[PDB]
RNA sequence: UCUUUCUCGAUUCCGUGGGUGGUGGUGCAUGGCCGUUGUUGGCUGGUUAAUUCCGAUGAACG
């Protein structure tokens, strides 16, 4: 798990990574 | 005083 | 009521439950693990216009009517990020993961 | 003698065929790994089914 | 592979460019690694004439 993001402008897909 | 037959039965190293 | 079809086809891609394609939807229909049907309105042929619903009431399965099938079809995710744009339909909503309540009841 | 591929014939709505109106046109395989929904093909003098080779001719 | 529809379903498949190009081929530099440039000790099994055949099964000194 990092600490930062891309913040803003939305998601589209979360993504199953497990 | 048995069981001595039984280790024997096992047939492997 | 798109928006509350729109956030559980979402949901079913999160969860991976939903079935895309007549052949699917109908194999998710008849085998009794079904719990919601889609079908575009925007069909030329009328043979398989009119099962679908025969299908769903026989399997005791609610069914929602879409106009378009392209946008029914990007939602669901068909379309790669988009240059190719295709679209279904029919999918079924085969299991879950707010307004699936309120299309629950809309239901009844 | 060219190496063309093979192209799948498509097929108008062959999904649409095996129901009725409610019940199966075609039989149902009795296999344990699937069956009930697995439709079971039947040509002109002979079947074919999916997986673990039920045959019936 | 040539007819007959059964199944897996995005893992897609048809064509066109002198523009890149890829299990590409080949030559140069390149990190590790083999080998290359003395002395003294120490048997469950089947099988054959035979401690027979196959089959599991260590240490110091210069
Ligand atoms: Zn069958």
């Amino acid at each position: 798990s990092s600490v930062m993001r891309r913040n803003e402008q939305l998601t589209l897909h979360d993504e199953r990574f497990e | 005083t048995f069981s001595k037959v039984q280790r024997f039965w096992e047939s492997n190293s | 009521v798109n928006t509350a079809l729109q956030e559980v086809l979402k949901t079913a891609l999160i969860h991976d439950g939903l079935a895309r394609g007549i052949r699917e939807a109908a194999k998710a229909l008849d085998k009794r693990q079904a719990h919601l049907c889609v079908l575009a309105s925007n069909c030329d042929e009328p043979m398989y216009v009119k099962l679908v619903e025969a299908l769903c009431a026989e399997h005791q399965i609610n069914l929602i009517k879409v106009d378009d099938n392209k946008k029914l079809g990007e939602w669901v995710g068909l379309c790669k990020i988009p240059r190719k744009v295709v679209g279904c339909s029919c999918v079924v909503v085969k299991d879950y993961g707010q307004a699936k309540d309120v299309i629950e009841e809309y239901f009844k | 003698p060219k190496k063309n591929k093979h192209k799948r014939k498509k097929v108008k709505l062959a999904v649409l065929k095996y129901y009725k109106v409610i019940s199966r046109l075609r039989r149902e395989c009795p296999s344990d790994e699937c069956g009930a929904g697995v439709f079971m093909a039947s040509h002109f003098d002979r079947h074919y089914c999916g997986k673990c080779c039920l045959t019936y001719c």
